[PDB]
């Protein structure tokens, strides 16, 4: 795989080949996210989930959210891509983890980043200060945090009012991934998917974990892509079988416009090149990549 | 608030 990846590099092509995805990508209908009453919960009006991949909230009053179930049949793996919560739709994001039975939820993007809001703070940041959803009758509550240098683990509580249930939830924060940025290593990008393939919340017992960024395309885009590649690497037993184009195309049926720059897409390359050591029987490049990553302090 | 800005 490394002689297409050298080629590229050499011919300097990633940009054409970035464009070729765009040409070729799925291009699906959005009516339930054009409906003029769902005009405030899109954050971006150029990003849609298509109808028939759309996750639909179990709600009489109005199902939608800007959210798509990316079900990837032959390597065995569902995502939920969904964009950074509005303040209005953070009753319903966690109504759709509840729903959904998610088990975690990996979010790569900061709060506020160069200036614009990117986000709502849709998770509480205190023990003692946790967050009532009246709307979709939930409560969430911190119970512990995991510090590393480019990234936090916390552990929160969700809780249905209205049975009573309770259910934990695994919230995965890069916090050094910029807008239509990189990370900055396959090291720390592989130590982080690792991260949370370890703690279980990809696990099919669960429902699908739940990615979102900004608008939950590029850096969530590349993040499943990478993670669907080397799943599917293992599953057929031969590294250099898998093509990273024409899985990211698949990915694209259900979800428009995931990986949003020809660098994100050179990424991906590199880190499922990276990451094919593991695959191929090196399991210890992983403690490797910890190191690299400088998770520590 | 057009993600191609």
């Amino acid at each position: 795989m490394e002689k297409e990846f050298e080629q590229i590099d050499k011919s300097g092509s990633w940009a054409a080949i970035y464009q070729d995805i765009r040409h070729e990508a799925s291009d699906f209908p959005c009516r339930v996210a054009k409906l003029p009453k769902n005009k405030n919960r899109n954050r971006y009006r150029d990003v849609s989930p298509f109808d028939h991949s759309r996750i639909k909230l179990h709600q009489e009053d109005n199902d939608y959210i800007n959210a798509s179930l990316i079900k990837m049949e032959e390597a065995q793996r569902s995502y939920i891509l969904t964009q950074g919560p509005l303040p209005n739709t953070c009753g319903h994001f966690w109504e759709m983890v509840w729903e959904q039975k998610s088990r975690g939820v990996v979010m790569l993007n900061r709060v506020m980043e160069k200036g614009s809001l990117k986000c709502a703070q849709y998770w509480p940041q205190k023990e003692e200060k946790e967050m009532i959803f009246e709307d979709t009758n939930l409560k969430l509550t911190l119970i512990s945090e995991d510090i590393k240098s480019y990234y936090t683990v916390r552990q929160l509580e969700l809780e249905n009012l209205t049975t009573q249930e309770t259910r934990e939830i695994l919230h995965f924060h890069y916090t050094t991934w910029p807008a239509f940025g990189v990370p900055e290593s396959p090291a720390s990008f592989l130590n982080f998917l690792f991260k949370v393939r370890e703690s279980g919340s990809l696990s099919p017992e669960h429902g699908p974990v739940v990615v979102h960024c900004s608008a939950g395309i590029g850096r969530s885009g590349t993040f499943c892509l990478a993670d669907t590649c080397l799943l599917l690497m293992d599953k057929r037993k031969d590294p250099s079988s898998v093509d990273i184009k024409k899985v990211l195309l698949e990915m694209r049926k259900f979800r428009m416009g995931l990986i949003a720059t020809a660098d994100q897409l050179r990424f991906s390359y590199l880190a499922v090149i990276e990451g094919a050591k593991f695959i191929m029987g090196d399991s210890s490049v992983q403690d490797q990549w910890k190191e690299l990553s400088h998770e520590d302090l | 608030e057009y993600y191609k800005v």
